[PDB]
């Protein structure tokens, strides 16, 4: 496509340069180009894909939240705030559909190993959850159920194939717990999931090498932060 | 907002 | 053009929403659309134009600096870093040419009052200075002289028509001093300009209303910061 | 880098 004439190795190299330069839109385009070469991504490459799209959609979601808040105040006791909120919303939806399309056309069906399978299903739940945050029509329930089904399949695999301290297993639980709280109006399920996830991982920290799990340590702190915010 | 990763 | 069908008031309103949402690329596009309506910008509108483009080019310059540094290390004792640095550089150059085109087609010739005239000439010097930061060919000397000539014309007007505490006069001196130091290899001129500017403004703070000059106070701190960094 | 505005 757009990145069709560039070597896969060059796209990966340029994705890493774009990350160092904080050019996440370029990083996402290079990683989409690399996925479109048709080869399975490695662990480092999967992280590059996720960071690039999480940063792009993160910025759009922050903007949508600001606009939505201004719009809510303007409708209390002109068309511009609504028009601009809809423009941002359509751009955000376009990015989520691009990620969901890559997941469902390339990445998910070819992922056989548990680590990659859970990683891509977590991403599918995340991008359906971002679409649910802005969904307001007769489609909202189906979008929410698509996020739930992706997270649930990922949870089923991670509990069977990964240790409780695996950062992908922990990150999935962190995000599925947030989905329960913010999207599915299930705060009790969100709290139970974060508590059991934290407790199970704490009991398994005895098996790990000292400087090998900085990511799991950071995710465990985020579960604790959410549990403090909610309880 | 709650934290996600 | 792209914003041709939107009312000028709606473009200004949307530029303000984009600022609150930190969507500086959208903010710049809305402000370019507003300039293209052909009416002179007000003081508040001029600030919106400047903030939008300063943030867009700021991000590109930060990225160019990261890439240029990686490129410099790769040429000490593949083509990807150079290719990507050139891509960023061409995008940065395109934004500076867009701003310079708006200044030279709309804004500068119509500005009769000192405040707007100095504001636009400061912007012209700034965007020529950003082009000089990346200039490497037989054109570099002319680009540097275009920045100098814009800053010098702005300085001549501001000294005649504005008090020494006027934030536009102070900001111009701050930036022209940085041009002398970083672009024209004239550190003595940069230091003399920052010192005289700071000293002249300090002696005029006696004439100002207490909470009316927070911008001038911030610019005076930036002159002091540069003087500390350089001396 | 030095500060500008
Ligand atoms: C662009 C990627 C770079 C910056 C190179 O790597 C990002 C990070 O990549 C890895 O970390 C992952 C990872 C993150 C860690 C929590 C970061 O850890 C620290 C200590 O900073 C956050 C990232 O967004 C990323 C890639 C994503 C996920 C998330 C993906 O869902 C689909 C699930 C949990 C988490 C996993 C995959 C983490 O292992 C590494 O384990 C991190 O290094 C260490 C020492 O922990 C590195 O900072
Ligand atoms: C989008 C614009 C918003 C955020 C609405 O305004 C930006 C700011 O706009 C004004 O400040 C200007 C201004 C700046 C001030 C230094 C900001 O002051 C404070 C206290 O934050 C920085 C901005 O980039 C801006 C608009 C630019 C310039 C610069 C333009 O060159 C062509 C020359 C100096 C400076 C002048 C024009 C400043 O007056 C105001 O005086 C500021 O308010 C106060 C209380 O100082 C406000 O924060
Ligand atoms: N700075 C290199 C980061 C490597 N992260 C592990 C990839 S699976
Ligand atoms: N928050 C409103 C900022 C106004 N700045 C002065 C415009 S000349």
């Amino acid at each position: 496509g757009a990145m069709g004439s560039m070597e896969r190795a060059s796209l990966i190299q340029k994705a890493k340069l774009a990350e160092q330069a904080e050019r996440y839109e370029d990083m996402a385009a290079f990683m989409k180009g690399a996925v479109e070469k048709g080869e399975e991504l490695s662990c480092e490459e999967r992280n590059l894909l996720s960071v690039a799209y999480k940063n792009v959609v993160g910025g759009q979601r922050a903007a949508w939240r600001v606009l939505s808040s201004i719009e809510q105040k303007s409708n209390e006791e002109g068309p511009e705030v609504r028009e601009y909120r809809e423009k941002v919303e359509t751009e955000l939806q376009g990015v989520c559909d691009t990620v969901l399309g890559l997941l469902d056309s390339h990445l998910i069906k070819e992922a056989g190993d548990a680590e990659s399978r859970v990683f891509y299903l977590k991403m599918k739940g995340d991008y359906y959850r971002y679409l649910a945050e802005v969904a307001t029509g007769d489609d909202k329930k189906r979008i929410i159920d698509s996020a739930r089904s992706a997270y649930q399949e990922a949870m089923d695999i991670s509990k069977k194939e990964m240790p409780p301290t695996n950062p992908i297993r922990l990150g999935l639980a962190l995000n599925f717990s947030v989905f329960h709280y913010e999207i599915a109006n299930s705060p009790e399920e969100a709290i139970s999931l974060a508590k059991t996830t934290f407790d199970e991982a704490m009991a398994d920290l005895h098996t790990l090498s000292e400087d090998s799990y900085k990511d799991s340590t950071l995710i465990m702190q985020l579960l604790r932060d959410n549990l403090t915010l909610w309880t | 907002f709650p934290a996600t990763v």
